[PDB]
């Protein structure tokens, strides 16, 4: 009764820190996901400076 | 004649007896059974709130 609703409660607690880490992994692997893409666009502006380089 | 009334009059009393005990006897028992289904109603309504506290996941 008093137990299965304090339970409950303490279960709801678990799920929501569940999500919890669920949202911060997903937060780091965004900002990893933004650093991967600003370092291909600055790779492949590197690349083709590189040749504009050595074609001078 | 007075020999027969006086005993129909002590039976009598008797019966009168009987039926006071009777209805206190009723009274507890009807107070009892009114407390024990309050309490069966509040554990039904407690029941309904926690079905809504574990749908509100």
């Amino acid at each position: 009764m008093d137990a299965i609703k304090k339970k409950m409660q303490m279960l709801k607690l678990d799920k929501e820190n569940a999500l919890d880490r669920a949202e911060q992994a997903e937060a780091d692997k965004k900002a990893a996901e933004d650093r991967s893409k600003q370092l291909e666009d600055e790779l492949v502006s590197l690349q083709k400076k590189l040749k504009g380089t050595e074609d001078e | 004649l007075s020999d027969k009334l006086k005993e129909a009059e002590t039976r009598a009393e008797f019966a009168e007896r009987s039926v006071t005990k009777l209805e206190k006897s009723i009274d507890d028992l009807e107070d009892e059974l009114y407390a024990q289904k309050l309490k069966y109603k509040a554990i039904s309504e407690e029941l309904d709130h926690a079905l809504n506290d574990m749908t509100s996941i």
